[PDB]
């Protein structure tokens, strides 16, 4: 588990390899983009300090099995998912080391599973989107946008630094 | 042509437009900007409308420092539109720190870097990024990045040794997020250090 906050490169490549994987301009999809709704209070709120640790665990597994699929594998370039999938599971196992280890992490009630669920549920409403559009190029990349901005706020726990207060 | 370019002047996002003129001469532009999370939300800066100005710069108006701030300029030629393009610039990969002054004083067997950066308190900015001090001692490019926290909220002061005299070094202000990438190369100082 890490313990001591001396810095952070998971949420960073992370971060990178899906910006690498743009394929056109975000602002010339003004049409196949519709709010998700991404969970912030269950994110962000009362969840910070290894409290988020089993949400995001679970998180990184849809991202995994959303990006693995056959349709998104075709959408992407696979050089690139080849290392977030490396990734992805690189700091699936980051995480799940404090659970195996004995850190206050599953000691929150049934509400640690309850995000998790939030999260299943926003990755469905997602794929819901994804079938409808029938997995277009423009769909992809504002769904694509939409785990950009949901992971970057999801180790922000650590990385915010800017209100105190 | 629809160049747009950003600079980070002492933690302020300043961006510029740059429009070709062939034919048509527009004076006034406007910028507007929004999320990535949904380009649902359109906002343009005040005093960034309608205006003679080719920059615009902002202080808290971008609070998603943690994404990719989408930007979109409208080109009025007088009174009607002429053309609209759409660009995007990620912060985490970006952030071109040049304007910074830095300093670097040459002993007999040291060198003292001396960054003069934005006198700050880190505990109200959330600023994730790793700076590093490029060294090029007589063609040799070398590259340190030590602990930025509590150290970039001013003076940045680096001390480099274990070289001999006569140690000529060009020094460079750079930094990195992920990867490098983010090589923002500012103007190499050069520095020549009592010979021997």
């Amino acid at each position: 588990c890490d313990l001591p906050q001396t810095h952070s490169l998971g949420s960073r490549r992370t971060l990178m390899l899906l910006a690498q994987m743009r394929k056109i301009s975000l602002f010339s999809c003004l049409k196949d983009r519709h709010d998700f709704g991404f969970p912030q209070e269950e994110f962000g709120n009362q969840f910070q300090k290894a409290e988020t640790i089993p949400v995001l665990h679970e998180m990184i597994q849809q991202i995994f099995n959303l990006f693995s699929t056959k349709d998104s594998s075709a959408a992407w370039d696979e050089t690139l998912l080849d290392k977030f999938y490396t990734e992805l599971y690189q700091q699936l196992n980051d995480l799940e080391a404090c659970v195996i280890q004995g850190v206050g992490v599953t000691e929150t009630p049934l509400m640690k599973e309850d995000s998790i669920l939030a999260v299943r549920k926003y990755f469905q409403r997602i794929t819901l989107y994804l079938k409808e559009k029938k997995y277009s190029p423009c769909a992809w990349e504002v769904v694509r946008a939409e785990i950009m901005r949901s992971f970057s706020l999801s180790t922000n726990l650590q990385e915010s630094l800017r209100s105190k207060e | 042509s629809c160049t747009f370019k950003i600079s980070l002047r002492n933690f302020r996002s300043i961006l510029s437009w740059e429009l070709k003129n062939h034919s048509i001469v527009p004076t006034h532009y406007t910028l507007l900007y929004t999320i990535m999370s949904k380009p649902e939300d359109l906002k343009v800066v005040k005093n960034c409308a309608n205006t003679t100005r080719s920059f615009c710069d902002l202080t808290d108006e971008w609070r998603s420092t943690h994404e990719a701030y989408v930007t979109v300029l409208e080109g009025f030629s007088g009174n009607t539109t002429l053309f609209s393009c759409s660009h995007n610039f990620w912060l985490a990969i970006d952030m071109s720190f040049e304007p910074p002054e830095f300093e670097i004083v040459g002993f007999t067997n040291h060198i003292n870097v001396m960054v003069k950066f934005p006198s700050i308190v880190e505990e109200e900015l959330q600023f994730d990024l790793s700076l590093v001090i490029e060294e090029q001692s007589e063609g040799i490019v070398k590259k340190h990045k030590p602990e930025i926290k509590g150290n970039m909220s001013g003076n940045f002061t680096y001390i480099i040794d274990k070289l001999i005299p006569n140690t000529n070094y060009c020094v460079s202000v750079y930094l990195e997020h992920s990867d490098e990438q983010a090589v923002i190369k500012s103007p190499l100082k050069c520095t020549l250090l009592p010979p021997g």
